[PDB]
């Protein structure tokens, strides 16, 4: 209203340009603000530019010399630690030159992430997605890096970080606000690390996407990817994004049938499980094994890597394609192989029909272990889906779960029915 | 590292 009027003149003073045909909104989109289309835009049409330093990074805050000068005491596993610490300082700095920027931010203690959520709930409702583990992993992380890391490094420099923002609550919350908000630019192998980038981190997500962000020497450029007509939404990219995906890292989730970009994963070691169940033999069992390290070597399969199988096809494909050929190939077959390339392929929903049976058992058992990781069947996720008027009386975040399960379990069940 | 890309 006011905080988009201020933000806009902000914009003007920092050189971040939009075009007349795209504004900033709360009205009709599907989730706080959006940019919404004011007149009907082209495919490849430019939408807004951003200039490089009106980002907000460790580089470009008020303190990138002090944290760039101490990069070593604040390494961590995520390596976020730097830009966590730029926006703390930010954000109680009271001449700030991005507050116009920190308006449009969501209010604080009503984040959607599922690390919010009491544990049993996360726990029981989102069991075998694979999101109370990252969850977890998370949490454990957040809670090192504060009493370790960032808690000392503020108390070492009072000046720079005031009282108020040494809270650990906080610190959970802009966690949560980078990996919801925050760009991390390609490279091109040291990652970069995430930024804020004004105005694109407005727009919201969808598959099916009409605009996405390209980067250029001095300026990064917000274009459209599909005519977008009048009145309409715009919607970047935030990935190839499977449900489990979008609640763990940005607290929401795509409706089915929405999501064309879902996702089940296979966790690697039930594929084995699968092989192993099938030996009658201690024999048979250590064959199975060798066959397990020679893929370990090819760095096709890992103790805790995950196949990821999406609605259409495989996408960790060779990983998968490679260990169903040498998990089955004959005895003989192999030993000459562990002696003296990988296998190519898709894995599609016309193609899994017409593998080997053996593939195809193999892949069937272990997809039946997935499923059994799961607190239900697929059939009672989708009685509660069908019916509109029981799914309306689920909570918020019963909805949310459900659709991240049955998304999951459709796409399990359909592998199923594709290995008979 | 940090996730979104574009
Ligand atoms: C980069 S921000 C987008 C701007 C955000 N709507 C706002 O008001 O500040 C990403 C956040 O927007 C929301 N969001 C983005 N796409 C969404 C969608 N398709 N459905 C529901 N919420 C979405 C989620 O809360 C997510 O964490």
């Amino acid at each position: 209203l006011d905080p988009v009027a201020c933000f806009l003149s902000w914009c003007r003073r920092v050189g971040l340009e939009l075009s007349p045909k795209v504004a900033v909104s709360r009205q009709g989109t599907v989730a706080g603000y959006g940019m919404v289309a004011r007149e009907s835009v082209q495919a490849g049409e430019l939408l807004f530019v951003v200039p490089r330093a009106a980002l907000l990074s460790q580089h470009t805050c008020s303190i990138g010399g002090l944290l760039e000068r101490e990069r070593v005491a604040l390494q961590s596993q995520s390596g976020w630690v730097p830009l966590l610490l730029a926006l703390l300082h930010e954000l109680q700095a009271p001449a700030s030159r991005w507050r116009p920027y920190f308006a449009l931010w969501p209010e604080l203690g009503r984040l959607e992430h599922p690390m919010f959520w009491p544990e049993e709930e996360r726990r029981c409702l989102l069991q075998g997605t694979g999101v109370p583990e990252a969850v977890e992993k998370d949490l454990a992380n957040i809670r090192s890096e504060y009493q370790s890391i960032v808690l000392p490094f503020m108390e070492a420099h009072p000046d720079l970080f005031s009282l108020r923002v040494r809270s650990l609550e906080l610190y959970h919350q802009l966690v949560a606000l980078v990996m919801a908000y925050s760009f991390q630019e390609p490279l091109e192998k040291e990652p970069n690390s995430p930024v804020m980038v004004p105005a694109a981190d407005i727009l919201n997500h969808l598959a099916n996407h009409n605009a996405n962000l390209e980067y250029s020497a001095n300026c990064l450029r917000m274009v459209a990817t599909q005519p977008i007509p009048k009145g309409h939404e715009i919607f970047n990219t935030y990935g190839q994004m499977a449900n489990w995906q979008l609640i763990h890292m940005y607290g929401f989730v795509e409706p089915y049938p929405d999501n064309t970009d879902d996702t089940a994963d296979i966790q690697m070691v039930t594929v084995r499980e699968a092989a192993l169940q099938g030996t009658k033999t201690e024999a048979e069992r250590h064959l199975v094994y060798e066959r397990w390290d020679f893929l370990c070597k090819l760095e096709m399969v890992g103790e805790e890597g995950a196949f990821v199988i999406g609605r259409e096809e495989v996408l960790t494909e060779e990983e998968l394609t490679t260990t169903l050929k040498v998990l089955c190939m004959p005895a003989e077959e192999f030993r000459e192989l562990k002696d003296q390339k990988r296998e190519e392929g898709s894995l599609t929903i016309t193609n899994i029909p017409k593998l080997k049976a053996s593939w195809r058992q193999l892949l069937q058992n272990s997809v039946l272990l997935t499923l059994q990781t799961y607190a239900t069947d697929l059939k009672t996720d989708q009685g509660l889906l069908s019916n509109k008027e029981v799914y309306a009386k689920l909570s918020w975040r019963e909805q949310q779960a459900l659709q991240v399960r049955y998304g999951q379990k459709m796409i399990l069940h359909q592998l199923l029915e594709l290995t008979s | 590292e940090t996730f979104k890309s574009i």
